[PDB]
């Protein structure tokens, strides 16, 4: 019936719960750190010479 | 007795990971960029618009050499545009005009479209015929399609409202793995950088982290209060964003398994429809009902821009592999090139 | 002296920003781009023309009691005012031709009427007007080989004319009117459900747009008739009644034609 | 300006536009229509009827209009998910079984199909993106509900009813009690039919219900309705 | 499978007139622009006339302005020349070559079989070949030079210049695109470069079925223009 339905959400849930997790700090660290490492690559944030974009050029 | 017994082992198991995702949040990512400059305030203009389709347009995806698109809409054409020059370069009939998604494929020698027919049919771009024709019929799923990325030529990842998500191999036809857990219709799907993970959110207001090798949810994100319309990874593939229909979006960290940011204003009570991410991962783009875009701080939660360039909902979104620009399509038919 | 200057300032301004508010719009909002806007479109290009150009003139030629500006400005004013009317005369048949071709035959008309028939129909109606007009006005006096028109005052030289008024009062007003009602009785008369209020809205919309156009263009077009056939009975306050008369359809034409649709009423709102 | 390619390029893009434009003008010359209705209500009979997994499209020709009829009924999905791609069709031809007014869900115990059809009706009618798109409702099995009705009574279904138990007054009686649950009464009409069976009168009463929404739309075009 | 079929050749006195057909089978016609190219019997590659797909486009030679005529009836996948008032100078094999143009598109590469015909008895680009035999050895690696009176770099950063190989007894073959892509179905070793003015093909590792003649094109501007051709034998 439903109770190998049940079995099986039992199992993903201990699958779910024996990961490892990080600090959020630490994660949030990262984030940051990657969007202070590839800031001077993004046109949208920091806007390119008319020259140099091809859609307004 | 055993339902209450495993509902309940449930229930705790339940308990233990909110628990421990309690114990890892240490601090917020408020608290962390708090002091880091704004962004400012982000004005782009509509650089470029594409004029052709006749009814709504549901679906765009770039190419990856970011100059050529496809678009899809329910009249019953898929086209693929030049966008430095608005050039229409193909026009694909569809068998089905209930198109929902459109893929580019990396190398961009097909493209696929999914719909309310529950197949997906790729199509072959470079022919010696000169013509597109049908090269596959993906079928198998029991409701509409809903999104299809490509990791390669010969692979792809659907998602349909069925409730399940499918890996197929294009050259047999068949499915050769499949992806269950979801209680409700899988709207969206996004594929890792790396392509050996991808997030999937449903209507049960969950998002889930999938292995594409071994077939398992790795890991479950809840936080929204409604259904999750769009979903994609931050850059580096730690973290990703949802959209959904709470007028809300949440950045979730795949390590920290927890919700890290909610974009939200009390101005906003609109679903949003679409988001995507810059070059760098610093603004986060969403598509709204209310016929605008907002551009918001990743790291800071402020709203930072808006693209109002359309007359209706804009259904799709996305930006291009180097960044240079961001491609809004929308309901009134109209593709917009933003820089 | 102000009195009149104001109120006469105060309709144009009202025929002129109505107009343009129509036309804006059209412009502005994309659901009002149809086929069936682009005669309201040119409608309100020639009712602009009216409001900006000949209500002023007008106004200046009565209160300064005779025609200042001079001859040669004169025969240019009649010639366009002229040209101007008979053209958003002319685009009041041809909307009234157009609702008739789409509601009596409603699956095939609005697929072969294009933009091209449109465009063909506006420069028809256009054309005729100026070629209607035109020459008649600017060209009368080489053909008799003399003005007889008295300087200081602004008039039709050929009003005395019976034959040229005649035919030009019948291809003008009276042969319009009675194609517009016809076509309109039996736009309301196909307008029911042979599967109400559907028929009394068209019903009330087509008895507001027909009492309009005939109360503002009768007084004139009677006038003429009583002054060829009386050359000495009409007093020049009926005549300024009746001029002013036909200007102010001009004015009520948004509000007739445009603002009976609602999408119209809520960009109007929207500035 | 542009090269030898470029000019190509551009002319093979302006084909493109043409041929995109003629599709355009040949599709929005066609007619759409939404089949709706609960299982088991008659509507596999009216498409056989018509036309002599996911969504099924229907083709048929009558009187030089053609008709794209859409049957939604495969997808066993989430309604409000998919029904927006429904938002301009000409019509939605609904299909409600009228013997089913005594007998009651398979799924569900204690739940009468005519409900289910009224809540569904009632869903769909007062729907956000159906709010101009008119309704033609089609009453099937009169013949089946007029000898059922004979024995069984309807007051299992309506316990307010009060009328008479013969074919005419509670056939009205139903066919008032779904038209009741239009409140846009203003915006839409609802066209109801008692299907025949006959030779074309089931798509003679779909063309005649079609060129009058035609109409109404062209009057509504023209500015004035 | 792609064919292109051409009939109509044959001996003709001066000032006559004939029609030279080509038939297309095995791929979508009306969606390629085709075009007319000639070789003298002992000569090099001359191009002819190009009519576009649509028919919107016709460009014509100067030296065959007014006397040629092209057109195609894409309902029965025909290119027709009509060709009038003929003269000595046009005994010469007729290909026909398909070409499609939208962006990333490989244009001139399917070439006809070429059909015969023989004639009884200032600003135009010019591609110079400076060597006209290169004797080569299997194996080895060899450079074909071309050189361009104007530069052929566009603004939009493209470079049109286009390479074809001729094997002895055969109709040319597509080998490079738009100064270095490589055609589709031509072995890896083949590679283009160059700058502006200045062109090279290198071939790797040579072959016995890369000997034959090497023709560079421009495709900038019409009339387009050949080189006189490099030749490869062996020994
Ligand atoms: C010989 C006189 C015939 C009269 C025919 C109708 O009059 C017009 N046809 S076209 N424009 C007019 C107007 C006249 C005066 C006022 N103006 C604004 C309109
Ligand atoms: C308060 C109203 C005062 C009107 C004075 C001017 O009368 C006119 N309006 S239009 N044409 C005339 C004429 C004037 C002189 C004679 N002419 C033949 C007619």
């Amino acid at each position: 019936a439903s109770i190998a339905q049940a079995r099986k959400l039992v199992e993903q849930l201990k699958m779910e719960a024996n990961i490892d997790r990080i600090k959020v700090s630490k994660a949030a660290a990262d984030l940051m750190a990657y969007c202070e490492a590839h800031a001077k690559e993004d046109p949208l944030l920091t806007p390119v010479p008319a020259s140099e974009n091809p859609f307004r050029e | 007795s055993e339902l209450d017994q495993l509902r309940q082992e449930a229930e705790q198991l339940k308990n233990q990971i909110r628990d421990a995702r309690k114990a890892c949040a240490d601090a917020t990512l408020s608290q962390i960029t708090n002091n880091i400059d704004p962004v400012g305030r982000i004005q782009m203009r509509t650089r470029r618009t594409l004029r052709g389709h006749l009814a709504k347009i549901y679906a765009m995806h770039w190419g990856t050499d970011s100059r050529l698109l496809v678009s899809a809409s329910q009249d019953g054409k898929l086209i693929i545009w030049d966008s430095y020059t608005t050039n229409k370069v193909h026009a694909i009939p569809l068998r089905s005009s209930w198109v929902m998604t459109c893929a580019y494929a990396p190398s961009g020698n097909y493209v696929a479209c999914g719909g309310l027919d529950n197949i997906c049919s790729i199509y072959n771009l470079k022919t010696r015929e000169g013509n597109v024709r049908v090269s596959r019929e993906l079928a198998g799923h029991t409701g509409y399609l809903s999104c299809c990325r490509f990791l390669d030529d010969n692979q792809i990842v659907t998602s349909s409202g069925d409730t399940t998500c499918a890996l197929w191999d294009i050259e047999t036809g068949q499915q050769t793995t499949t992806f269950t857990g979801h209680t409700g219709d899988v709207m969206s799907l996004s594929l890792a950088p790396d392509t050996r993970l991808f997030v999937s959110g449903a209507c049960d207001a969950s998002a889930k982290l999938w292995d594409v090798r071994e077939g398992m949810c790795r890991q479950t994100f809840t936080g929204h209060e409604s259904d999750i319309n769009a979903i994609c990874f931050f850059p580096n593939g730690n973290a990703f964003a949802t959209g959904s229909d709470d007028a809300t979006c949440r950045l979730f960290d795949l390590r920290a398994d927890q919700e890290l940011m909610t974009y939200s204003h009390d101005n906003i009570i609109c679903g949003i429809t679409s988001v995507s991410f810059s070059k760098s991962g610093r603004l986060l783009l969403a598509g709204y009902d209310d016929f605008n875009c907002n551009v918001w701080d990743a790291l800071k939660a402020d709203r930072a821009g808006v693209l109002a360039g359309h007359d209706n909902r804009v259904s799709c979104l996305g930006v291009t592999d180097d960044g240079m620009a961001v491609a809004t399509g929308s309901w009134d038919s109209f593709l917009k090139i933003w820089n | 002296m102000v009195f009149i200057a104001t109120v006469t300032g105060s309709l144009s301004l009202v025929t002129v920003v109505g107009n343009i508010l129509v036309m804006l719009s059209i412009k502005v909002n994309r659901q009002l781009q149809t086929v069936n806007n682009y005669f309201l479109f040119s409608l309100a290009c020639a009712d602009l023309i009216i409001g900006a150009f000949s209500m002023n003139l007008y106004t200046v030629y009565i209160i300064k009691g005779y025609w200042p500006l001079g001859a040669v400005v004169c025969d240019l004013w009649l010639a366009l005012d002229y040209v101007v009317s008979n053209a958003s005369v002319m685009n009041l048949l041809i909307i009234s031709f157009d609702r008739y071709f789409c509601v009596t035959k409603p699956l095939t008309y609005p697929a072969r009427r294009t933009t091209k028939m449109a465009g063909l129909m506006i420069a028809a109606a256009w054309v005729l007007s100026f070629v209607l007009w035109a020459p008649a006005i600017l060209f009368w006096q080489f053909v008799v080989g003399k003005r007889t028109v008295p300087d200081n005052q602004c008039f039709i030289q050929f009003l005395s004319n019976p034959a040229v008024t005649f035919g030009t009062a019948i291809a003008a007003f009276y042969l319009p009117v009675v194609i517009m009602t016809v076509l309109y009785i039996h736009i309301s008369l196909a307008s029911r459900s042979r599967v109400a209020a559907r028929e009394r809205k068209v019903t009330r919309t087509i008895f507001a747009i027909l009492l309009a156009f005939i109360l503002t263009w009768t007084p004139y077009n009677v006038m003429v008739l009583v002054n060829t056939f009386c050359q000495s009975c009409i007093p020049d306050t009926v005549w300024s009644i009746g001029y002013w008369l036909c200007y102010v359809n001009s004015t009520i034409n948004p509000a007739c034609y445009a603002l009976c649709n609602a999408t119209f009423k809520k960009t109007f709102r929207h500035l | 300006t542009l090269s030898a390619e470029d000019k190509a390029a551009v002319e093979r893009s302006k084909m493109i536009d043409r041929n995109l434009r003629e599709d355009g003008e040949k599709a929005a010359r066609e007619v759409k229509l939404l089949l709706l209705g609960a299982g088991e209500s008659g509507k596999n009979t009216i498409v056989k009827q018509m036309k002599i997994t996911g969504i099924v499209e229907t083709h048929f020709t009558f009187k030089d209009l053609h008709f794209k009829m859409f049957d939604v009924g495969a997808q066993r999905s989430e309604r409000k998910k998919w029904i927006h791609c429904f938002e301009g069709v000409t019509a939605i031809i609904f299909c409600v079984a009228l013997s089913d007014y005594d007998l009651v869900l398979a799924e569900d115990e204690e739940m009468n199909r005519m409900h289910a059809s009224m809540k569904l009706f009632d869903s769909i009618c007062n729907n956000k993106w159906f709010t101009d798109t008119s309704i033609i409702l089609f009453l099937n099995k009169k013949d089946l509900f007029e000898e059922k009705i004979k024995k069984s009574p309807l007051t299992i279904c309506y316990p307010e009813y009060a009328g008479s138990n013969t074919y005419e007054e509670a056939a009205a009686y139903i066919q008032c009690q779904f038209e009741d649950l239009n409140k846009r009464k203003d915006t839409k009409e609802i066209y109801t039919h008692f299907t025949c069976s006959t030779d074309t009168k089931n798509v003679q009463f779909v063309f005649d219900a079609v060129t009058d929404v035609i109409i109404k739309n062209n009057l509504k075009d023209c500015g004035l309705f | 499978d792609v064919q292109l079929v051409e009939s109509g050749g044959g001996l003709v006195q001066p000032g006559g007139s004939r029609k030279l057909s080509c038939s297309a089978s095995g791929f979508a016609f009306s969606s390629f622009g085709m075009h007319w190219v000639r070789q003298a019997p002992e000569k090099g590659l001359e191009w002819v006339a190009y009519i576009s797909s649509g028919s919107g486009t016709i460009y014509y030679a100067d030296t065959v302005k007014g006397r040629f005529t092209i057109s195609r009836d894409d309902p029965k996948n025909t290119l027709f020349l009509q060709m009038t008032s003929l003269r000595s100078e046009d005994t010469a094999m007729y290909y026909c070559v398909r070409s499609i143009y939208y962006y990333g598109s490989s244009p001139f590469d399917f070439w006809g079989q070429g059909t015969t015909l023989t004639v009884s008895s200032g600003s135009d680009i010019v591609m110079t070949q400076a060597t006209s035999s290169v004797p080569v050895t299997p194996g080895e690696s060899v450079s074909i030079s071309c050189r361009s009176s104007k530069s052929l770099l566009h603004s939009n950063g493209n470079t049109y210049l286009y390479w074809f190989l001729q094997r002895p007894g055969q109709s040319p073959q597509l080998l490079i695109y738009r100064m270095s892509n490589l055609a589709s179905g031509v072995p890896d070793r083949f590679s283009g470069s160059g700058s502006g003015t200045a062109f090279t093909l290198t071939i790797s590792r040579l072959e016995a079925e890369d000997v034959g003649v090497y023709y560079c094109m421009q495709h900038l501007e019409y009339p387009l223009t050949f080189g006189a051709g490099t030749k490869l034998e062996l020994k």
